[PDB]
DNA sequence: CATGCATGCATGCATGCATGCATGCATGCATGCATGCATGCATGCATGCATGCATGCATGCA
DNA sequence: TGCATGCATGCATGCATGCATGCATGCATGCATGCATGCATGCATGCATGCATGCATGCATG
């Protein structure tokens, strides 16, 4: 009962390569989206806009300089719903967090998430004290704290949003790839 | 493992499927084209379903037993023949359904008299398509991802509609928390889906009795067969009359019925829908190519369209040209320029005025006879929907909406009130209809060709008093109509003689060849204007402004737009690609008889 | 369709099944022989199952994961490997089961300590076969004929025992009146059937503690594995410990257990069952063929059997010959003529009398040590069954019954009462046992070889008083025994010297080579008497009647029957096919030392 | 003064009885579950009212 | 005296207004069924009382 199917779609190395493209981008002073993420960390913007062209520009870039990249345009193009949160939890790995002292008149939403950030860490600071005080490298000592305490989930304190953006035919005119997402289609054409 | 019965229906039909090689090349062309369809889509950049028409002819001359078994209990012979057919598809190189085309006098009965007899049989029903429901897709195969194990899964769902055999129903709940406790995260895209539709069919009104309550049944469609019909046509339906459901014996009448396993065939009406399904052989077009190499065939086609009517030579010439329709060139980011031609005639009664009208209707394609009033929904849709599924507003396509790319037959034009005449300025000039009621303001397209017929105001006074105001019509309606034909009441004896032997021989090259020659010219004969087309009509149109105004009125630049259309449609008849000066020589003469 | 998991266990094991080609030639020989088995049965006129031994060796040196998965949860790796193995059977040219041979220190525990731990695992259990149930066949596939339609049908039935996975149970009632109302007339023969058996296994008494209540479990067998064990042996069992049944949670303890998917291996005891599974290589028999080409190997084999005992040369010579057993020629429609040889010895105590006995036991095959009394079931079966399944009488095979084709070791023969001595005349002479109690009179076969040992009546007086009545035994028992050896108490110093250094070097060619040489001679070395065998013993036996009666007594013609056996067994040692005069020259000397 | 025979007595084992102990058959008793109905909510069809328009009639003008 | 123009009046084409009609749903009532208890039945198992066997003794034997 309830069998299983293997498929060529992976979730593992795609999450690895999507971390690198989210970090390593220089073309359009320093990194593009981290300065945007610092602007998100500046707490003055709510949207995150992701194209498909810099992806395809990166996918042109990796094959010409390195051995092989996993395809990621047509990967997102197929299912496109699991790519929302599996992409967005990789964003919260790297963040210039304290980049500005909080304003007193900034946001009533902002003062709540600052608590749940801090209440998470103060609760985290308590449990690591009791365990070292009752002994019998500290990574496992860190790991014991990880599973013995109920926490707020990281899905609960986000404050931002992410919208995708379809690719134009213009860069697809240079290198033809899976440009099927952007055609002026009809409701009658919606099979 | 199958029994002996199942393979015998296979091998007997496989014997028939090996008997006739005509269907072999059919599926061959299906596979080669769809291979080439995917070949061009996947080589430079870097549709068709699976069903084959089988007639009801050959089964009688092959197996009268297998003939008979289908026509009574189809639920035993349809599955193995398809399984054998999918064998042929896999052996020579997915459902792979069929048609069962064929005429039979067994079960071509009315749906009005269909119920409680011939149940669980295959019945051919025709009638009216009405109240078409919404197109929904159907869930079949669910896909689930488990987080920690990192694998996918597999799960299907079935319903009793498709299988055609009463199998033991095994419902399955949509899965969550399957084996150990990992969350079954749902996915999409790879989960497969198939569209679905259900419609109702009313019987034929021409077959119906004088007045009684009509009764109807329902038809559910399948994947490649969703949405072939708009509501309001005449369609033959061939399928199997199946009754499902527990008829009230569980705990006042059950056993509601339907028809599945269907093929859909829209058929031509008198005044509704497409009649352009007429084939053209190479033997056919070779006759047309032999015909078009002549020099006087416009005369022969002119004289052809009066099979029982004496005279009216120059009137018939335009009736060729309206069905030609002119050329359409929509401007780059501007507006369209109207190409069709609209004519009103006038004359004294009993002078072949009503002897012209149905001849215009029956010979042409997609015509609607509009008589008397046209109130509240001829030019409109009126948006009256009180749809019980949800509070919303939809449209019911009116006749002027419905007659697109066609002809509108207007009878007794003078009796029309001024109300719908507001819409006629909108229809005839901008080729669009915008309906703005409080529910939804709309905008649609209709580029119909128009022929109307009005009487004189009083008596037969067509020439006596004055040529102006024999009609007393609004002023722009003069500018709307292109040619205004006046038929006299000339009393003679030589003319009476030509009337005499004509009607006497009446009561004691062809039409079906004609409409083949007509509809062929639409998709390949549009011409383009040349330098010689300018020089005559520039000299000619100045004469139309300088001296016709000394005789009659009006002369607008809109008249010159019709001068383009007449030379346009004349080149369609000769099937030329350029435009010759002779086309203008024909077109110049057409204004003289129409006016002077 | 299978998932990704199921094919991966296949392709990984298919990688192993392609890794080692030794099992490839195994199944090849299975198919070729059974093809040739059906070839000879179906060409002139006008058995073997499907399982292959796989060791537990190579899986550790190939896949430690697939090693581990079997040893914990076997219910996931056993089905796909067999499916892959049936693939190999179908690809190179029906269950096709396996063995899982192999020694492992993981789960070779006692059944006494087995319960509630290691459930749903594969456990190797050894112990005692007891209370074997009856052999029943099992119904699988029913066949039904309908009269009027004239066709057959198809119907199967399954149970939870075979499948090893908990599948949804779907019971089906045995069919009658299927579709329309034709009588489902039953048939047979083509309906398939498979035998079935269940048995219980008690643990080892040698492994058991001193005294406590023994506890046991049950084993159900399969088709080719029905009835390999009689009740009363020592058998290793390798299978999977499975618990079925709803453990009392439906409406005080459920969850009764059993072991399925089994292989059966009978193992040698100290005094029970077969030990003839010893192999013979071509390297082995070439040594035997090099050995048998000599002239004095009877002496070397005589001196070999006293590893720690001084003297007794002519005694050891006969102990070779009893294990040879003589020849058996049953007459045409007459009676058998007895071929084995039975010897009693007598002597003073502490003179290697008890130093002989277990050496006779351990070196030989299928021996039973019988000590003291033999009351009520040694020579008998006693028929005591109070079988709860039905009122009936069965047998429990006694030791004299059980020791067929073997040796019976009788210790302290003089202390036996006269009761069982009645049976000894029946056993030693007619080679049969007939038991006639009020339930069922019976008759069975037992042709055991007998060695007994009695003491003198009083003191060590072996030579002093008279040679007659040092035993005071019944008269026919003199005639029952073949040679009567008398061991003296000779006191010397040279003889004491040979005793001296023998025991001193004791506390500070071979046996396993020997029993290979013994059991090989049984199935191919029987000889046939020649003309030269008559002429000596005719002259010799007359001397045995004319002059031995002037010295001792008795001389019967039964003594001449032993004279045949001695020359018979001597030819078995030299592996000759004829009988030489020298065999009689050996046999003539054997009577002189035994008597005079 | 040293053995053999007839005589008498002590004692362990075979078994046909009395009795306790496993499957089916039967009957009284109490817990739980499918389901039709009274009720409420959402929706389509038909009539009176305001009225632009076509028509008949009164009017002066050539 | 005949004709064009302005004024009074019926018609039926859209907005308010009334009511009949169809569909979703939570609850009280009836009935199939598991479960406790004791029985007639069928069959395995312990037991005690008297006979043949072993040993001591009186008598006879040589
Ligand atoms: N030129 C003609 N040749 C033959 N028949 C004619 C001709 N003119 C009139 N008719 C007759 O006139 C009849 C049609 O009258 P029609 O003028 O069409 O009606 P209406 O004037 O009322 O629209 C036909 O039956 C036809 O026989
Ligand atoms: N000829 C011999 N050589 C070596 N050991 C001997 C010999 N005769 C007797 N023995 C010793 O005698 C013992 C066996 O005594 P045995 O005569 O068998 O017992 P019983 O006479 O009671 O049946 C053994 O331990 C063995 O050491």
């Amino acid at each position: 009962a309830l069998p299983s199917i293997q498929l060529p779609v992976d979730y593992n190395n795609l999450f690895n390569e999507i971390t690198d493209f989210l970090v390593t981008f220089k073309q359009d002073k320093g990194p593009k989206y981290m300065a945007m993420l610092q602007k998100v960390a500046n707490r003055e913007l709510n949207s995150v806009i992701i194209d498909l062209d810099d992806i395809l520009q990166y996918q042109n870039e990796k094959f010409l300089q390195g051995t092989q990249a996993d395809d990621l345009v047509s990967a997102i193009q197929q299912n496109a719903n699991h790519f929302t949160e599996l992409f967005c939890r990789a964003i919260d790995n790297n963040m210039p967090l304290p980049t500005k002292e909080i304003d007193y008149k900034d946001d009533v939403l902002d003062v709540i998430l600052n608590q749940r950030r801090l209440r998470n860490e103060r609760m985290l600071s308590d449990r690591t004290n009791e365990i070292r005080s009752e002994n019998l490298m500290n990574d496992a000592l860190r790991e014991v704290v990880e599973d013995e305490t109920e926490l707020f989930p990281p899905n609960l304190t986000r404050r931002y949003f992410l919208y995708f953006k379809p690719l134009s035919q213009n860069c697809a005119r240079r290198y033809r790839k899976k440009a099927i997402s952007s055609k002026p289609l009809s409701v009658r054409q919606i099979k | 493992a199958p029994d002996a019965v199942f393979g015998d229906r296979v091998r007997r039909f496989q014997e028939f499927l090996d008997t006739f090689t005509s269907y072999r090349d059919s599926v061959r062309s299906i596979q080669v084209y769809n291979s080439n369809n995917a070949a061009n889509y996947n080589d430079d950049q870097d549709i068709l379903p699976h069903r084959i028409i089988i007639s009801l002819d050959d089964l009688r001359e092959f197996d009268r037993s297998f003939w008979s078994g289908i026509l009574v209990e189809p639920a035993y012979f349809i599955p193995p023949a398809e399984k054998a057919l999918t064998d042929l598809a896999d052996s020579m190189d997915h459902p792979w359904k069929l048609s069962f085309k064929g005429s039979f006098g067994a079960h071509a009965l009315s749906p009005r008299t269909l119920t409680a007899q011939h149940l669980n049989k295959l019945v051919s029903v025709e009638g009216i398509v009405t109240k078409t429901s919404l197109v929904r897709p159907k869930l079949i195969r669910s896909v689930h991802y488990a987080a920690k194990t990192g694998r996918f899964h597999y799960r299907d769902y079935t319903d009793a509609t498709t299988t055609l055999t009463t199998r033991i129903p095994t419902p399955a709940i949509y899965p969550t928390e399957d084996t150990e406790g990992n969350k079954l995260t749902t996915e999409y895209g790879y989960s497969t889906f198939i569209d679905h539709q259900r419609i109702t069919v009313q019987e034929m009104p021409e077959m119906a009795p004088a007045g009684q309550l009509p009764r109807s049944i329902d038809v559910i469609l399948d994947d490649d067969l969703v949405d072939k019909t708009k509501p309001g046509d005449r369609v033959n339906v061939v399928g199997v009359f199946k009754s499902l459901g527990a008829g009230g014996m569980n705990q006042l009448i059950g056993f509601k019925t339907l028809i599945l396993g269907n093929t859909v065939y829209p058929l031509h009406a008198r005044s509704t829908g497409v009649a352009a399904r007429q084939m053209l052989t190479d033997f056919d077009i070779r006759n047309i190519n032999k015909l078009s190499k002549k020099k006087d065939i416009f005369d022969i086609l002119s004289q052809s369209l009066a099979p029982s009517i004496y005279g009216h030579d120059h009137i018939k010439k335009a009736i060729l040209l309206m069905l030609m329709g002119g050329v359409e060139k929509n401007l780059e980011n501007g507006s369209h320029l109207r190409g069709d031609i609209n004519i009103l005639m006038v004359g004294d009664p009993s002078t072949a005025k009503s002897q012209l009208l149905r001849f215009v209707l029956n010979t042409a394609s997609l015509a609607i006879a509009t008589t008397g009033r046209g109130s509240s929904g001829v030019g409109l849709t009126a948006a009256v929907t009180t749809d019980r599924e949800t509070g919303e507003r939809r449209l019911e396509a009116g006749a002027m909406v419905l007659a697109d790319r066609g002809v509108v037959c207007i009878d007794e034009f003078d009796k029309m009130t001024d109300v719908d005449r507001v819409a006629i300025h909108e229809v005839m000039e901008q080729q669009t209809v915008t309906i703005a009621k409080a529910g939804i303001h709309t905008t649609l397209n209709a580029r119909c060709s128009v022929i109307a017929a009005a009487n004189p105001v009083f008596g037969q006074y067509d020439v006596n008093r004055d040529p102006h105001q024999n009609i007393a019509l609004p002023d722009s309606l003069l500018s709307r109509f292109d040619l205004l034909f006046v038929v006299t009441d000339d009393i003679n004896e030589i003319r009476d003689r030509s009337i005499s032997e004509h009607v006497l021989r009446t009561h004691r090259v062809t039409i079906p060849f004609l409409r083949k020659y007509v509809q062929y010219a639409k998709e390949r004969v549009i011409p383009q204007l040349t330098q010689e087309a300018i020089n005559v009509i520039v000299k000619n149109y100045t004469d139309l402004r300088n001296d016709d105004n000394t005789k009659k009125s009006p002369i607008t630049a809109r008249t010159l737009e019709t001068l383009i259309r007449l030379a346009t449609a004349h080149a369609k008849v000769r099937l030329s690609k350029t435009v010759n000066k002779v086309d203008a020589k024909v077109a110049a003469n057409l204004l003289r008889f129409a006016l002077l």
